Protein backbone atom coordinates (compact mmCIF):
# COMPACT_ATOMS: atom_id res chain seq x y z
CA UNK A 1 0.00 0.00 0.00
CA UNK A 2 0.54 4.01 0.06
CA UNK A 3 3.57 4.27 2.58
CA UNK A 4 4.66 8.02 1.71
CA UNK A 5 4.94 10.53 4.54
CA UNK A 6 1.63 12.99 4.76
CA UNK A 7 -1.87 13.43 5.41
CA UNK A 8 -4.44 11.25 4.15
CA UNK A 9 -8.44 11.02 4.05
CA UNK A 10 -9.78 7.96 5.76
CA UNK A 11 -13.03 6.71 3.79
CA UNK A 12 -15.45 4.29 4.62
CA UNK A 13 -17.99 2.59 0.98
CA UNK A 14 -20.77 1.60 3.93
CA UNK A 15 -22.92 4.36 3.94
CA UNK A 16 -24.22 6.50 0.56
CA UNK A 17 -21.40 7.09 -1.94
CA UNK A 18 -17.61 7.30 -0.63
CA UNK A 19 -17.79 9.13 3.09
CA UNK A 20 -14.78 10.78 4.55
CA UNK A 21 -15.22 10.07 8.53
CA UNK A 22 -12.00 11.61 9.16
CA UNK A 23 -8.26 12.44 8.42
CA UNK A 24 -4.65 11.03 9.42
CA UNK A 25 -0.60 11.23 9.27
CA UNK A 26 1.72 8.80 7.56
CA UNK A 27 4.90 9.05 9.31
CA UNK A 28 8.03 6.44 9.78
CA UNK A 29 5.55 3.57 8.26
CA UNK A 30 3.18 4.03 10.72
CA UNK A 31 -0.43 6.18 10.17
CA UNK A 32 -1.92 8.22 13.12
CA UNK A 33 -6.06 8.92 13.34
CA UNK A 34 -8.26 9.71 16.01
CA UNK A 35 -10.06 6.56 17.67
CA UNK A 36 -13.67 7.92 17.32
CA UNK A 37 -12.45 7.98 13.37
CA UNK A 38 -11.90 4.36 12.90
CA UNK A 39 -12.84 3.02 16.07
CA UNK A 40 -9.91 0.32 15.71
CA UNK A 41 -10.99 -0.64 12.18
CA UNK A 42 -8.61 -2.13 10.42
CA UNK A 43 -7.86 -0.16 6.65
CA UNK A 44 -6.99 -0.66 3.35
CA UNK A 45 -4.38 1.63 1.38
CA UNK A 46 -5.09 0.22 -2.46
CA UNK A 47 -3.96 -3.64 -2.23
CA UNK A 48 -2.14 -3.10 1.10
CA UNK A 49 -4.44 -3.91 4.72
CA UNK A 50 -3.31 -1.60 7.74
CA UNK A 51 -3.89 -3.46 11.24
CA UNK A 52 -4.09 -1.48 14.64
CA UNK A 53 -1.11 -1.50 16.87
CA UNK A 54 -1.99 0.93 19.56
CA UNK A 55 -4.79 2.92 20.69
CA UNK A 56 -6.80 4.54 23.85
CA UNK A 57 -10.70 5.83 24.07
CA UNK A 58 -9.74 8.15 26.59
CA UNK A 59 -6.75 9.78 24.69
CA UNK A 60 -9.08 9.49 21.70
CA UNK A 61 -5.59 8.24 19.13
CA UNK A 62 -4.86 4.95 17.38
CA UNK A 63 -1.71 4.04 15.62
CA UNK A 64 -1.35 1.34 12.73
CA UNK A 65 1.77 -0.96 11.33
CA UNK A 66 3.36 0.67 14.67
CA UNK A 67 3.95 2.56 17.96
CA UNK A 68 2.97 6.29 18.01
CA UNK A 69 6.12 8.75 16.05
CA UNK A 70 5.11 11.89 16.72
CA UNK A 71 6.36 13.57 19.55
CA UNK A 72 6.53 17.46 18.95
CA UNK A 73 4.95 20.18 21.62
CA UNK A 74 3.69 23.14 21.26
CA UNK A 75 5.87 25.08 22.51
CA UNK A 76 2.93 27.33 24.69
CA UNK A 77 3.73 30.72 22.72
CA UNK A 78 3.90 30.41 18.50
CA UNK A 79 1.25 30.33 16.55
CA UNK A 80 0.42 26.84 14.52
CA UNK A 81 -1.41 25.67 11.31
CA UNK A 82 -4.12 23.19 11.52
CA UNK A 83 -3.44 21.42 7.87
CA UNK A 84 -7.59 21.04 7.69
CA UNK A 85 -8.51 18.69 5.27
CA UNK A 86 -12.46 19.42 5.03
CA UNK A 87 -14.91 16.18 3.08
CA UNK A 88 -14.49 16.96 -0.94
CA UNK A 89 -12.05 19.82 -0.34
CA UNK A 90 -8.80 20.58 -0.98
CA UNK A 91 -5.52 20.28 1.88
CA UNK A 92 -5.46 23.90 3.48
CA UNK A 93 -3.50 25.55 5.94
CA UNK A 94 -5.26 27.98 8.60
CA UNK A 95 -2.38 29.50 11.21
CA UNK A 96 -3.91 30.58 14.89
CA UNK A 97 -2.56 31.18 18.01
CA UNK A 98 -3.83 27.64 20.41
CA UNK A 99 -6.18 28.69 23.42
CA UNK A 100 -5.79 26.57 26.44
CA UNK A 101 -7.40 23.64 27.91
CA UNK A 102 -7.27 23.89 31.94
CA UNK A 103 -7.77 20.43 33.80
CA UNK A 104 -7.24 18.71 36.59
CA UNK A 105 -4.12 17.20 35.36
CA UNK A 106 -2.56 19.87 33.42
CA UNK A 107 -3.09 22.50 30.37
CA UNK A 108 -3.28 21.36 26.68
CA UNK A 109 -3.47 23.49 23.74
CA UNK A 110 -6.53 24.06 22.13
CA UNK A 111 -7.50 25.75 18.62
CA UNK A 112 -11.10 27.55 18.26
CA UNK A 113 -11.43 26.37 14.35
CA UNK A 114 -14.82 25.34 13.48
CA UNK A 115 -14.40 21.91 10.43
CA UNK A 116 -17.06 19.15 9.16
CA UNK A 117 -16.81 16.22 11.92
CA UNK A 118 -15.41 14.18 8.60
CA UNK A 119 -11.98 16.66 9.74
CA UNK A 120 -11.11 14.55 12.36
CA UNK A 121 -7.39 13.55 12.70
CA UNK A 122 -6.18 16.68 10.21
CA UNK A 123 -2.75 17.50 11.69
CA UNK A 124 -1.90 20.66 13.79
CA UNK A 125 2.34 21.55 13.14
CA UNK A 126 4.62 24.36 14.46
CA UNK A 127 7.08 26.68 12.32
CA UNK A 128 9.34 23.45 11.30
CA UNK A 129 6.22 21.49 9.77
CA UNK A 130 6.70 19.00 12.51
CA UNK A 131 2.76 17.29 13.84
CA UNK A 132 2.48 18.46 17.36
CA UNK A 133 -1.17 16.97 17.50
CA UNK A 134 -4.71 15.88 16.08
CA UNK A 135 -7.74 18.06 15.59
CA UNK A 136 -11.55 16.70 16.11
CA UNK A 137 -11.84 16.00 19.85
CA UNK A 138 -13.15 18.89 22.07
CA UNK A 139 -15.71 20.85 23.20
CA UNK A 140 -18.90 23.39 22.06
CA UNK A 141 -18.78 26.64 23.97
CA UNK A 142 -21.46 29.73 24.97
CA UNK A 143 -21.25 30.62 21.09
CA UNK A 144 -21.92 27.03 19.83
CA UNK A 145 -18.77 27.00 18.14
CA UNK A 146 -15.93 23.98 18.61
CA UNK A 147 -12.95 23.94 19.94
CA UNK A 148 -10.66 21.32 19.69
CA UNK A 149 -7.87 20.25 22.10
CA UNK A 150 -3.97 19.45 20.56
CA UNK A 151 -4.52 15.98 21.17
CA UNK A 152 -0.55 14.63 20.98
CA UNK A 153 0.21 10.63 22.34
CA UNK A 154 3.35 9.59 24.08
CA UNK A 155 6.41 8.07 21.95
CA UNK A 156 8.45 5.50 23.27
CA UNK B 1 -14.63 -1.58 5.36
CA UNK B 2 -12.71 1.72 5.71
CA UNK B 3 -9.85 3.14 3.53
CA UNK B 4 -7.20 6.14 2.98
CA UNK B 5 -6.13 7.76 0.26
CA UNK B 6 -3.03 10.78 0.26
CA UNK B 7 -4.17 14.66 0.83
CA UNK B 8 -1.02 16.07 0.85
CA UNK B 9 2.48 17.02 2.52
CA UNK B 10 2.94 18.08 5.72
CA UNK B 11 4.73 21.71 5.18
CA UNK B 12 4.12 25.03 7.03
CA UNK B 13 2.82 26.74 4.43
CA UNK B 14 4.21 30.61 4.80
CA UNK B 15 1.26 33.36 4.41
CA UNK B 16 -1.72 31.25 4.90
CA UNK B 17 -5.19 32.62 6.25
CA UNK B 18 -4.50 33.81 10.03
CA UNK B 19 -7.89 33.00 11.82
CA UNK B 20 -9.17 31.88 15.45
CA UNK B 21 -9.58 33.07 18.54
CA UNK B 22 -7.14 32.09 21.40
CA UNK B 23 -9.73 31.18 24.40
CA UNK B 24 -8.68 29.89 28.29
CA UNK B 25 -10.96 26.97 29.17
CA UNK B 26 -11.91 25.15 32.34
CA UNK B 27 -12.75 21.56 31.32
CA UNK B 28 -12.73 18.10 32.43
CA UNK B 29 -12.10 14.72 30.79
CA UNK B 30 -14.23 11.95 31.57
CA UNK B 31 -13.31 7.68 31.11
CA UNK B 32 -15.03 7.88 27.64
CA UNK B 33 -12.72 10.66 25.91
CA UNK B 34 -15.30 13.16 26.06
CA UNK B 35 -14.45 17.07 27.59
CA UNK B 36 -16.36 18.79 28.91
CA UNK B 37 -16.96 22.34 29.98
CA UNK B 38 -16.16 22.74 33.94
CA UNK B 39 -18.76 26.05 35.09
C1 LIG C 1 -20.12 17.41 18.32
C2 LIG C 1 -19.09 17.87 17.34
C3 LIG C 1 -19.25 19.11 16.68
C4 LIG C 1 -18.32 19.54 15.78
C5 LIG C 1 -18.50 20.86 15.07
O1 LIG C 1 -19.24 21.81 15.84
C6 LIG C 1 -17.18 18.71 15.53
C7 LIG C 1 -16.15 19.07 14.62
C8 LIG C 1 -15.09 18.24 14.42
C9 LIG C 1 -15.00 17.02 15.13
C10 LIG C 1 -15.97 16.64 16.02
C11 LIG C 1 -15.83 15.31 16.76
C12 LIG C 1 -16.68 14.17 16.22
C13 LIG C 1 -16.64 13.85 14.87
C14 LIG C 1 -17.40 12.82 14.34
C15 LIG C 1 -18.21 12.08 15.17
C16 LIG C 1 -18.26 12.36 16.52
C17 LIG C 1 -17.51 13.42 17.06
C18 LIG C 1 -17.57 13.68 18.54
O2 LIG C 1 -18.18 14.65 18.99
N1 LIG C 1 -16.85 12.86 19.32
C19 LIG C 1 -17.08 11.41 19.40
C20 LIG C 1 -16.04 10.91 20.38
C21 LIG C 1 -15.55 12.16 21.12
N2 LIG C 1 -14.18 11.98 21.62
C22 LIG C 1 -15.68 13.28 20.11
C23 LIG C 1 -17.08 17.48 16.24
N3 LIG C 1 -18.05 17.08 17.13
Amino acid sequence: GETTDGVYRVMTRRLLGSTQVGVGVMQEGVFHTMWHVTKGAALRSGEGRLDPYWGDVKQDLVSYCGPWKLDAAWDGLSEVQLLAVPPGERAKNIQTLPGIFKTKDGDIGAVALDYPAGTSGSPILDKCGRVIGLYGNGVVIKNGSYVSAITQGKRE
Amino acid sequence: DMYIERAGDITWEKDAEVTGNSPRLDVALDESGDFSLVE
